[PDB]
C-alpha cells in the first residue's frame, strides 16, 4: 500500500499508492512485470528526475489527493522559479 | 544528467529496449530496475535533440512486432495437429506482452503518436490481427 | 487534516492524519510501512524528542503550518535514544 | 460540499417560488424576520440561489410558511406543525 | 497638396471657370501640373478632376482648362460605377462613357486619345460604343482611330455595340468593312451578343452582311443563344437566314418551347405547347426518313418521364403544367447539354417555384441536380448551398420530415465546393480576394447549417456514417476563416452570422448537438485562430446561459471530454476561467477543471517568464505555447 520512489540522488520518497497513481507513467511502472506482495518495497528508482523535483511531484500527490474535487476554494500551490521548468521537465516522464 | 535532451545514442539504447520488450512480449521475467531504466529510456528517446525519434522509435517497433508475430505465426503453423492450443498459447502471451509493451511506451502513446500513426498497444494488436489471425483465418475457423 | 513529512536519512514518508490525534498510531503506522518492531523509532521535531502520549496537534506543526505541501522536516531514526542524520535535499541548479 | 460545511440538524428544504406567476403577497408589514437557529445556512442558501440567480435576493415572505415544533416541555403527546 | 486637389476636384465638380482659375493660378509649375494631372479620392475612387468634369457633362470648364493649359486626357482613372470601379482607363474613355458629344470632341481636338490601349485594352471609341452615340463614332472615325482594338475578352467594337441596343454604331462600322466574323475569347460573333439582348434590328444588320455562325465555347449557335434566351423574333431571323437545316430548325423549335417554359421574366406555358407541338409536327412532316427523338435515359429529378417522342405522347401533356415543365427542362437538357452553363438556371427557378408552392421533394430533386450540373461544370455554387440550408431549414421548420440521403449528397456537394475553395483561395489571392473569402465564409457557414439540420433529424445507423464521413473529410482539411476560426470555434461562437431567411429558426448557434458531432467526427479542439482563442475560450464567452443551461452544459462536458485545456493561454494571456462573462460556466469549468502539474508548473513559468527555449522538448513548448 506503499510504494517506494527512488530519485537519482538516492533520497527515498515513500508515499501512499492512492496517491502515486495519479500518475500514468508511475501507473505503468508500478504495472507490468510482478506487483510484489501488498506493494510494500514495489520500489522503482526515477534515476532521472533530481530529489527535490520528486519531493515536489509527492507534494502535489497530496495536493491532487486531497483536494481533487475540494468544492471551488483550493490553496494555490507554491512553486519557487528555481524549482519550476525541471518540475515540469519532469512532469512529462510524470505525466499527470 | 538531469531530463534534458541529451542527443542519445541510438544504438546501445535501441538494442537494449529490444532486449527488454522481447523479454517483455515474451512474458519472461525482468528486472525491476531495467524496467524502470527503459522507462528512462524511452523518454530520452522521444526528446533527444535535434529531432524527435519518436517515429524512427515507431516504426523500428513495428519492425519488430511485425517480425515476432511472423515468427510465431510460424511457430504456429508448423504446430499442426495444435494449432488451435498453440495459437491460444502465444495469444495470451502475446495480450499480455501488448498491454505491458504500450504501458511501457505511454509516453510515447500520449506524447508523439496523438500529436495519423496508432497507438502501441494498438499497433500490436493490429499486428497480431494482420499478421496471425489472417493469414491463418479458414484453418482457425474450420478447427 | 494534519501532514507530515518523516524523514530518516534518505527515506521519507508522506502521511496524512487529523489534527486532533496522538504519536501512538504514528509509530503504528512507520512500524507496519518500515517492516521494524516500533519502539526503536522515536520522532523528532527539529531535533527534540517528544512524547509517546503528546498530541501532535501541539507538536509544532498545526493545519494551516502542515499543509498539502512540504508540512515539516519531521527527523526520524532507528534505535539500536539515537542520532538525527537528516540529510538535505539536493540544492537546485541556480536559474539564468 | 462547501469550502466550510456548516453542521445543521435542523432540515432545510427549499419550496421557494416564482412572484412574475404566483398571485402570492403579504399585506403585513412587520416581518416577524428569523431567529438565530434557523439563519445557520439560510444565508448561505441565499449564496446558493445567487450562483445561477445573482440577480435576486430571497424575498422572504412568511404568511404562508410553516414549521414542525416539538412538544418536548409535556411528554410530547403530539406533533405540532405551525406557521413561522 | 490633397487639400488644393480636393478644392480644385470640388471646383470642376460645379463646371465653374473663374474660381477653378482663382485656385489655379499665383503658383509655381510643377504644384499646377500636379493639380491637373493627379487623381483625388472620394468615396474609395480615384478620379481626375478631367473625370468629374466629362462625367457631369461640364465640358466648357474642361475645355478651358484644355486653353488655359496642356492637361492631357491620358490620366490613370477608373472605368465606370456600374459594378465594375477598375482603374486603369484613360480619362478619354470616361468622357466616351459619360455620354457627351461635345467633351469627347474637345478632348480629341486637344491632345486626342483615341489610341489608348488600357489594362482591358479598350479604346475610348469603345466606351462610345457602349454609348452607342453615332455622332462620336463617326467623329473618331474622321480622326481614323482603329476599330480592331479588342478588349480583354478579344471583344472589339462590333460585339460591345452589338451586344447593347446601338443598330447605328454597328451598321456604320458594317459598311466601314469591319470583321465579318468579329471572334471572341468567349467565341462570340456579335450575332450571339444581339441574340443575348434581342436587339431584333441589329440582327437584321448582321443578317444584311451575311455574318455568317460559328459555334459557341459551350456548344452553342447564335439561333440556339436566341432560342435559350427565350427571344423569338432573333429566332425567326436566324431561321430565316437559310444556311440551317432540318435539324437546326428542330432543335431551335425544341429549344424556344423549352426555354418558355422555366423563366421568371416569360413563363407562358401555352407558347411552351404550342412551340412543342410545332417541333414535333415538322419532325413527323414527312412521314418517312423522320429526324427520330435522340432521348437520354430518364433524369431522376424531373421524374422518370422520357420527353415525347410522339404527338399523341405530347398531346396528352397539352394541360398538364407540370409535366410540361419537366418536359421544357428534359429538352434544354437534351440540346443545350449538361455541361453548359445556361442550363442549370431554369432548374433552380423551378425548384424556387415548388418550394414556394411548398413541393419540397421534387424541389430537393431539382436543386440536386442543378447542384450536380453546376458542380461538374466548376461554377460558384456558394448561394445555391446556401438556398438549399433554407430550404431544409424552412421543410423542418414546417415541420416535414427531411431525407437522409438528401443531406448526405448536399454535404457531399459543400465538402467538394469547399475543396475547390480551398484551391481557390490558394490560388487567387489579388484579383478577387474579398469574393473568394466572402465565399469561403459562406460555405463554412452553409456547411454548419447543413450539420445542424442533420442533427435535428433522425436517420438511420449508415446514414449517420456516411454523414460523419463527409464531416470526417471536411474536418481533417482544416478548413479556415479570416479570423483563423475552425469549424469547430464557429460552431461553438454564439457571434456566428446565422441567414436572415429561414435559417433563424432552425439553424441557432452555438448549438451544442453540432459540437458533439463535430467533435466525435474528429475535430481538433486544441486549435486556436490568430487570436489565440480556443474552442473552451469562445463558450465561455456566451452571453444567455439563464434561457438554455442545458446547452451551455452539454458542450462546456463535450469540450473538456475532447481535451481541450482548461488553462488555455491566448495571445493576451487570459485562461478561459478568466473570460467566463457569467458565473454558471465558472462552475461548469471549474467542476470540469482537471487539473494537474504540469498546468500549475507551466503556468508558474510563464509567471516567471524564465528561460525555457531549447531546454526543454518541443511538445513542453508548445506546452508552455498554450499556458
Amino acid at each position: 500500500m506503499y510504494v517506494k520512489l527512488i530519485s537519482s540522488d538516492g533520497h527515498e520518497f515513500i508515499v501512499k499508492r492512492e496517491h502515486a497513481l495519479t500518475s500514468g507513467t508511475i501507473k505503468a511502472m508500478l504495472s507490468g512485470p510482478g506487483q510484489f506482495a501488498e506493494n510494500e518495497t514495489n520500489e522503482v528508482n526515477f534515476r532521472e528526475i533530481p530529489s527535490h523535483v520528486l519531493s515536489k511531484v509527492c507534494m502535489y500527490f497530496t495536493y491532487k489527493v486531497r483536494y481533487t474535487n475540494s468544492s471551488t476554494e483550493i490553496p494555490e500551490f507554491p512553486i519557487a522559479p528555481e524549482i519550476a521548468l525541471e518540475l515540469l521537465m519532469a512532469a512529462n516522464f510524470l505525466d499527470c | 544528467t538531469s531530463l534534458k535532451p541529451r542527443v542519445v545514442d541510438f544504438d546501445e539504447t535501441w538494442n537494449k529496449l529490444l532486449t527488454t520488450i522481447k523479454a517483455v512480449v515474451m512474458l519472461e521475467y525482468v528486472e525491476r530496475a531495467t524496467w524502470n531504466d527503459r522507462f528512462s529510456d524511452i523518454y530520452a528517446l522521444c526528446v533527444a535533440y535535434p529531432e524527435p525519434l519518436g517515429e524512427r522509435l515507431y516504426t523500428e517497433t513495428k519492425i519488430f512486432l511485425e517480425n515476432h508475430v511472423r515468427h510465431l505465426h510460424k511457430r504456429v503453423l508448423e504446430s499442426e495437429e495444435q494449432v488451435l492450443v498453440m495459437y491460444h498459447r502465444y495469444w495470451e502471451e502475446y495480450s499480455k506482452g501488448a498491454d505491458y509493451m504500450d504501458c511501457l511506451y505511454r509516453y510515447l502513446n500520449t506524447q508523439f503518436i496523438k500529436k495519423p500513426l496508432m497507438e502501441i498497444g494498438e499497433l500490436a494488436l493490429d499486428m497480431w490481427r494482420k499478421l496471425m489471425v489472417e493469414p491463418l483465418q479458414a484453418i482457425l475457423i474450420r478447427m | 487534516d494534519v501532514f507530515l513529512m518523516i524523514r530518516r536519512h534518505k527515506t521519507t514518508i508522506f502521511t496524512d492524519a487529523k489534527e486532533s490525534s496522538t504519536v501512538f498510531e504514528l509509530k503504528r503506522i512507520v512500524e507496519g510501512i518500515l517492516k521494524r518492531p516500533p519502539d526503536e523509532q522515536r520522532l523528532y521535531k527539529d531535533d527534540q524528542l517528544l512524547d509517546d502520549g503528546k498530541t501532535l496537534g501541539e507538536c509544532g506543526f498545526t493545519s494551516q503550518t502542515a499543509r498539502p505541501q512540504a508540512p515539516a522536516t519531521v527527523g526520524l531514526a532507528f534505535r539500536a535514544f539515537e542520532a538525527l542524520c537528516i540529510e538535505p535535499f539536493s540544492s537546485p541548479p541556480e536559474l539564468p | 460540499n462547501q469550502d466550510t460545511v456548516i453542521d445543521l440538524g435542523i432540515s432545510f428544504q427549499i419550496y421557494v417560488l416564482q412572484a412574475g406567476a404566483w398571485p402570492l403577497t403579504q399585506a403585513p408589514s412587520s416581518t416577524f424576520a428569523i431567529p438565530q437557529e434557523l439563519e445557520k445556512s439560510v444565508q448561505m442558501f441565499e449564496l446558493f440561489y445567487s450562483q445561477h440567480f445573482s440577480g435576486r435576493k430571497l424575498t422572504w415572505l412568511h404568511y404562508l410558511c410553516t414549521g414542525e415544533v416539538k412538544m418536548n416541555y409535556l411528554g410530547k403527546p403530539y406533533v405540532a406543525m405551525v406557521t413561522t | 497638396m490633397e487639400g488644393l486637389a480636393g478644392y480644385v476636384y470640388k471646383a470642376a465638380s460645379e463646371g465653374k471657370v473663374l474660381t477653378l482659375a482663382a485656385l489655379l493660378l499665383n503658383r509655381s509649375e510643377s504644384d499646377i501640373r500636379y493639380l491637373l494631372g493627379y487623381v483625388s479620392q472620394q468615396g474609395g475612387q480615384r478620379s481626375t478632376p478631367l473625370i468629374i468634369a466629362a462625367r457631369n457633362g461640364h465640358a466648357k470648364v474642361v475645355r478651358l482648362l484644355l486653353e488655359h493649359y496642356r492637361v492631357q486626357t491620358q490620366q490613370t482613372g477608373t472605368v465606370r460605377f456600374d459594378g465594375y470601379v477598375i482603374d486603369g482607363a484613360t480619362a478619354l474613355w470616361c468622357a466616351a462613357g459619360a455620354g457627351h458629344f461635345e467633351v469627347v470632341k474637345l478632348l480629341v481636338s486637344h491632345g486626342a486619345n483615341v489610341n489608348h490601349t488600357t489594362v482591358t485594352n479598350s479604346t475610348p471609341l469603345r466606351a462610345a460604343c457602349f454609348d452607342g452615340r453615332l455622332d462620336i463614332v463617326k467623329y473618331l472615325v474622321e480622326n481614323n482611330a482603329n476599330i480592331s482594338i479588342a478588349n480583354k475578352y478579344d471583344n472589339t467594337c462590333l460585339m460591345i455595340a452589338a451586344y447593347k441596343g446601338h443598330t447605328d454604331v454597328v451598321r456604320y462600322l458594317l459598311e466601314q468593312r469591319a470583321d465579318p466574323n468579329a471572334k471572341a475569347h468567349c467565341g462570340a460573333t456579335a450575332l450571339h451578343f444581339a441574340a443575348e439582348a434581342g436587339h431584333i434590328d441589329i440582327v437584321k444588320e448582321l443578317i444584311k452582311w451575311r455574318a455568317a455562325i460559328v459555334v459557341n465555347g459551350h456548344g452553342m449557335t447564335p439561333l440556339k443563344v436566341a432560342a435559350e434566351s427565350c427571344k423569338a423574333d432573333v429566332v425567326e431571323l436566324l431561321l430565316s437566314h437559310a444556311d440551317c437545316d432540318r435539324r437546326s430548325r428542330i432543335e431551335a423549335l425544341e429549344l424556344l418551347g423549352a426555354s418558355f417554359a422555366n423563366d421568371r421574366e416569360n413563363y407562358d406555358i401555352i407558347k411552351t405547347y404550342h412551340y412543342l407541338y410545332l417541333a414535333m409536327l415538322e419532325r413527323f412532316q414527312d412521314g418517312d426518313n423522320i429526324l427520330e427523338k435522340e432521348v437520354l435515359p430518364p433524369i431522376h429529378a424531373y421524374g422518370n418521364r422520357t420527353e415525347c417522342r410522339n404527338p399523341q405522347e405530347l398531346e396528352s401533356i397539352r394541360q398538364d403544367r407540370d409535366a410540361l415543365h419537366m418536359e421544357g427542362l428534359i429538352v434544354r437538357e437534351r440540346i443545350l447539354g449538361a455541361d453548359n452553363i445556361d442550363v442549370s438556371h431554369p432548374i433552380i427557378y423551378r425548384g424556387a417555384v415548388y418550394a414556394d408552392n411548398m413541393e419540397f421533394e421534387q424541389c430537393i430533386k431539382l436543386w440536386l441536380h442543378a447542384l450536380h450540373l453546376r458542380q461538374k461544370g466548376n461554377r460558384n455554387t456558394h448561394k445555391d448551398l446556401l438556398r438549399f440550408a433554407q430550404v431544409f431549414s424552412q421543410m423542418i421548420h414546417l415541420n416535414e420530415t427531411v431525407k437522409a440521403p438528401d443531406i448526405e449528397c448536399v454535404l457531399r456537394c459543400s465538402v467538394l465546393e469547399i475543396e475547390q475553395s480551398m484551391n481557390r483561395v490558394k490560388n487567387i489571392s489579388d484579383a478577387d480576394v474579398h469574393n473568394a473569402m466572402d465565399n469561403y465564409e459562406c460555405n463554412l457557414y452553409t456547411f454548419l447549417y447543413l450539420v445542424c439540420i442533420s442533427t435535428k433529424t433522425q436517420c438511420s445507423e449508415e446514414d449517420q456514417c456516411k454523414i460523419n464521413k463527409q464531416i470526417y473529410n471536411l474536418i481533417h482539411l482544416d478548413p479556415r476563416t479570416r479570423e483563423g476560426f475552425t469549424l469547430l470555434h464557429l460552431a461553438v461562437n454564439s457571434n456566428t452570422p446565422v441567414d436572415d431567411f429561414h435559417t433563424n429558426d432552425v439553424c441557432s448557434f452555438p448549438n451544442a448537438l453540432v459540437t458533439k458531432l463535430l467533435l466525435d467526427c474528429g475535430a481538433e479542439v486544441n486549435a486556436v485562430d490568430n487570436e489565440g482563442n480556443s474552442a473552451l475560450h469562445i463558450i465561455v464567452q456566451y452571453n444567455r446561459p439563464i434561457s438554455d443551461f442545458l446547452t451551455l452544459h452539454s458542450i462546456i462536458i463535450s469540450l473538456v471530454e475532447a481535451g481541450a485545456h482548461t488553462d488555455m493561454t491566448n495571445k493576451q494571456n487570459k485562461t478561459p476561467l478568466d473570460k467566463s462573462t457569467t458565473g454558471v460556466s465558472e462552475i461548469l469549468l471549474k467542476t470540469q477543471m482537471k487539473m494537474s502539474l504540469k498546468c500549475l508548473a507551466a503556468r508558474a513559468v510563464r509567471a516567471n517568464d524564465i528561460n525555457y527555449q531549447d531546454q526543454i522538448p518541443r511538445t513542453l513548448e508548445e506546452f508552455v505555447g498554450f499556458h
